Order: structure tokens, then sequence, then C-alpha cells
């Protein structure tokens, strides 16, 4: 917050002020669980494509 | 207007430091008194982007 100085008469004595401001947040994040297996039911009896 | 600053050359800012009673605090001033012009006005001359 800035802004203009308003003028005022040196036999007044007038005058301004300026507040602040501060706040907080928070944050989660994100989880992954990629799971596989392999087993023999995959090699046992089967050929490997491209070839005789 | 100060009791030191009378009849004497201003400056840009006037900044004051005072102490409050019974050390309270500080408290400050800024006082400034200025007037800009042009001495020749006639060589300011604004632009439109309308017809006449």
């Amino acid at each position: 917050i800035s802004l203009l100085d308003a003028v005022d008469r040196t036999s007044r004595k007038a005058e301004t002020s300026a507040p602040e401001r501060v706040r907080q947040i928070s944050f989660p994040m994100m989880y992954f669980k990629e799971v596989e297996s392999i087993t023999p039911d995959e090699i046992q009896g089967v050929r490997q494509p491209g070839t005789a | 207007p100060k009791m030191g600053y009378a009849n004497t050359l201003g400056q840009e800012l006037y900044v004051f430091e005072y102490e409050k009673d019974r050390d309270e605090g500080i408290d400050f001033e800024a006082h400034s008194y200025m007037l800009p012009y042009c001495t020749r006005p006639q060589l300011l001359v604004d632009v439109r982007s309308d017809a006449e």
C-alpha cells in the first residue's frame, strides 16, 4: 500500500499513516505406488516374438 | 514551521526524530513545503488522438 500524500495546511498541523499485513499457508503433496510382479508362468513355454 | 527553521532555506524533506515520554517509544515527522511550476507555460502543449 503506497498512496499519494494529500496536501494539508501548515498551521493546522495534520498528517497520515499506514498498516501492514502478514499471512501463512500450507501445502500437501501427491503419492504414487506403482507396483508389479513377475512369475515363472511368463517364461514357461512362451516363445520370443520375432523368432521361430 | 519549527523554532529552529524560520526564515531559513527550505529543503526537500524534513525528517524529525522525537522521543515519547518516559521511554514509551519513538514518533517521527516528515515535512515538505514545495511547489513545481513552469515560467513559460506556452511551451507545455498536450496532444490528442481525435479531430479538432
